[PDB]
RNA sequence: GCGGGAGUAACUAUGACUCUCUUAAGGUAGCCAAAUGCCUCGUCAUCUAAUUAGUGACGCGCAUGAAUGGAUUAACGAGAU
RNA sequence: GAGAAUUUGGACAAACUUGGUCAUUUAGAGGAACUAAAAGUCGUAACAAGGUUUCCGUAGGUGAACCUGCGGAAGGAUCA
RNA sequence: CCUACCAUGGUUUCAACGGGUACGGGGAAUAAGGGUUCGAUUCCGGAGAGGGAGCCUGAGAAACGGCUACCACAUCCAAGGAAGGCAGCAGGCGCGCAAAUUACCCAAUCCUAAUUCAGGGAGGUAGUGACAAUAAAUAACGAUACAGGGCCCAUUCGGGUCUUGUAAUUGGAAUGAGUACAAUGUAAAUACCUUAACGAGGAACAAUUGGAGGCAAGUCUGGUGCCAGCAGCCGCGGUAAUUCCAGCUCCAAUAGCGUAUAUUAAAGUUGUUGCAGUUAAAAAGCUCGUAGUUGACUUUGGGCCCGGUUGGCCGGUCCGAUUUUUUCGUGUACUGGAUUUCCAACGGGGCCUUUCCUUCUGGCUAACCUUGAGUCCUUGUGGCUCUUGGCGAACCAGGACUUUACUUUGAAAAAAUUAGAGUGUUCAAAGCAGGCGUAUUGCUCGAAUAUAGCAUGGAAUAAUAGAAUAGGACUUUGGUUCUAUUUUGUUGGUUUCUAGGACCAUCGUAAUGAUUAGGGACGGUCGGGGGCAUCGGUAUUCAAUUGUCGAGGUGAAAUUCUUGGAUUUAUUGAAGACUAACUACUGCGAAAGCAUUUGCCAAGGACGUUUUCAUUAAUCAAGAACGAAAGUUAGGGGAUCGAAGAUGAUCUGGUACCGUCGUAGUCUUAACCAUAAACUAUGCCGACUAGAUCGGGUGGUGUUUUUUUAAUGACCACUCGGUACCUUACGAGAAAUCAAAGUCGGUUCUGGGGGGAGUAUGGUCGCAAGGCUGAAACUUAAAGGAAUUGACGGAAG
């Protein structure tokens, strides 16, 4: 048949697969620097998966500065970046981490704080 | 010979011209303008001898909006004549679709009364 | 025929660039530990019962450089691992 | 006359082993390039006619953005 | 299916074969539809049972719970040797974002075995989880007391309507669930349903989540200070933060709320319906031509193909039972939807076909589909009239009836007119129609087949040979003989009818409407289109010689050149390149491109009366040929100017501009590479719509030129082609502007954010520099076009 070579709309994510989430054992935890209009160090980790088996670097926000995802933590990957486009102050990372989850539950939910969840 | 002959009585309402000057003779032209005639689109018409063809003469009165050829001679159905008269004629209720049926060329209201399909030629509205 | 001494970039670490002395005046395209390397089992990957060859580079160039020429690049041998 | 077991011969299906050839993935000496990022080095190339009008194609040469030969364009006003 | 032998074919750019990927359909999601994306559950079909092999048993198997040999795994074992395969249910381990009990049962349905009745991890049920939809839904009433602000009315005294608070307020009513008792249906089990009375407990079984700068309903105060933090986008946080954090203060929805996945919509952003290309991304450098796609035109039926509309299955409605619009079953009708392939009927569109025709001689013989009009009948609409159901006319559509008519020929003085003949064939059945009981004939309906004759072929007619069929005469009953009819082959005279071949004229009028669409021959004509061979002039340079003493450059300068006589002035000789003026708002060539004069070979365009073949045409991926300049190879040549290279000057530097010299190039033949901001930034071809200049042809009964008068002219009217172009109304567009780049078709090319990139890699071409074809990771939130204001200039006035 007859088209011009069309390409289907790719996600700039490096795991695939059909799931929405992903475990991952960790290597470091990183506090790297950002881009040029915004300052402060803001945390990263990076996940490196199991099914999938890729590197990747993903945000961590939290209200726990040095919480609690360490080198050998089974903390569990989304999107946000998958989902819209990739962060501007620190590039690189467009997956965020998610609190208390996973079969292990290792990684720590936001501390300090008595509004309600998230 | 399809593409400027519409558009040449067309331009001619537009200005407003009484009489449009228009000229060939075989046997693809006339009827339709009968059918224009009965319905009250056009006026009178006469021959004009020549030297080769023919002269036609045709009488307007100022009621064309567009008139236009459909290029290609599509198929038209006894059910869907009118997905082509949405987008031929964005007026519904005025205006026609001329079919070229196996009835002779007539109307496209006309074809499905008699029940037949066909081809086109052209819209007025 | 084709240079020395001195000072200098966040931070381990380096010298872009700048000054000064000296002489007639101080080198490009491209490549490197050599039929040439004091220093050197240098420094790294792969191979091997050990394996420095096979083959992968490192930069720490005693002392690479366009016509008695760099460089593109196929065929052929009682010649070399 | 029949059944079991043994031997010889014919034809069929597919596996296993060895060698050659092609594609893909991983490890990898080694080699070339890009993007992002503060401060620097050297020149003033581009930007007003930026004080030699620029840019693009192509060829040669230079520490360096570059300079020069040749052609053309308006991406200099006006239809050069 | 298989082998032996023989032939050499078969498939393929309408995509073979290979590689990668994938079960397929009914269907499911989204959408207005077109379409796009999927193939879970259900249902139908195929294929598979640790791996690989083979067989038996049997009607059915090359067999999940069958068998044998072999291999790998894990397991048992007296070590001799055996026994195994959860892609059946429940469950274990590992994988993962992540998905449920080692439950109950044969009652009901269905399958298996005379019935009883037994078996079923099929199935009918239960348990687990906001997983989703759904309903109840996140709660709402009659009555009374008091306080505050707003509005209508007011006799101003109050009264009415009406609710962010408040009170041990009062009367209460109410579900969901448990428990005791009664009553009910199926049971093998777990949990029992429904109504009423009485007592007790709990209570509409604890309401949270998200947002508050714009997009997107909703702001204030503290605290923190680029930290702690938030971020889908753009962004916010470094002292007065509606964006962080907490409060109170608001908005929206609610048992869900937010996030993440992924598809679709938004997206007319892959355009079939339904997209752009002068300047934003986009017309291939230009010609030419094959496959392919498309097709001016008269009259026709058949054949072929495309496209319906109607009937077959399912659902709803209709009917019966029933409380029912639940649901089930049967029959019929209507309506809607689906699988997209076959048959048939009915009207098309596109595709295909000839004046004429043996000859002395006579010229001989014969004819049209259909359209249109009229009349009758039938249907629908509207008007008048009836509570509503009747009537006359017009018009639409369908059917029937209908000839005048058309034509080849004769007789006529001509001719009116008249006389004769014709307007398809065959077969079976069913209906109606002359005379008769019928038969049979004619017409209509439906099919099949074919659609100018005289070389040729068929029939009639005659002869002869073979075969078939019917009747008669005979028969030692096989057969012979005669006659009639049909079919096949062959021959001849005459009569009648049918195919096929060559060549030419005209364009008539009815179905898209001011149409000569392709190639030239004949005769005149223009041009710097091409290649070669000659020739002329000016300027420059070099060499030789005379008369005569310093020049050349620049902003100043110097390198440089001169007393060994330069510049120069004149004469003489030589070598190469270019052609001032004419020269233009000019012409030619499809584009690249083309300037002295003359000659030869040789091409194309435009005009004119015509003559003439008769769609021959248009366009065109691939393919073929041609190619400015720069570059390369081999052999020549080098006057005039010069990349590279060498000195002088300038400057902070000056590897440049400037000045003095000078190499390759620049020129030439042959061969190659093949590109340019290769341009009108606008594809080719054909028709519609007001207004210059150059070339051809015609006219100007008048005037001028002028002595081979050719004035080719002057100057004016037109009529055609090219159309430097100018200028402009309608109209279009985002606008500048265009005058089609407005607007239309047939066909081909090309675009889908910027950077990465015309790069990487492979293929292909090249002698080599390099050309052609041609991405992604990743980065980012914009790049870009049209149009404006103002500052500035070693810009102007």
């Amino acid at each position: 048949n007859y088209k011009k070579r069309l390409l289907g709309t790719a996600f700039k994510s490096s795991p695939f697969g059909g799931s929405s989430h992903a475990k991952g054992i960790v290597l470091e935890k990183l506090g790297i620097e950002s881009k040029q209009p915004n300052s402060a160090i803001r945390k990263c980790v990076r996940v490196q998966l199991i099914k999938n088996g890729k590197k990747v670097t993903a945000f961590v926000p939290n209200d726990g500065c040095l919480n609690f995802v360490d080198e050998n933590d089974e903390v569990l990957l989304a999107g946000f970046g998958r989902k819209g486009k990739a962060k501007g102050d620190i590039p690189g990372v467009r997956f965020k981490v998610v609190k208390v989850s996973g079969v292990s539950l290792l990684a720590l939910w936001k501390e300090k704080k008595e509004k309600p969840r998230s | 010979l399809l593409a400027d002959a519409l558009n040449a009585i067309n331009n001619a309402e537009k200005t407003g011209k009484r009489q449009v000057l228009i000229r060939p003779s075989s046997k693809v032209i006339i009827k339709f303008l009968q059918v224009m005639q009965k319905h009250g689109y056009i006026g009178e018409f006469e021959y004009i001898d020549d030297h080769r063809s023919g002269k036609i003469v045709v009488q307007l009165n100022g009621r064309l909006n567009k008139c236009g050829v459909i290029s290609p001679r599509f198929n038209v159905k006894i059910g869907d004549i009118e997905k082509w008269t949405a987008n031929l004629l964005p007026a519904r209720q005025f205006g026609y679709v001329i079919l070229t049926t196996s009835a002779g060329i007539m109307d496209h209201e006309e074809a499905r009364r008699k029940h037949v399909s066909g081809k086109i030629l052209g819209f007025v509205y």
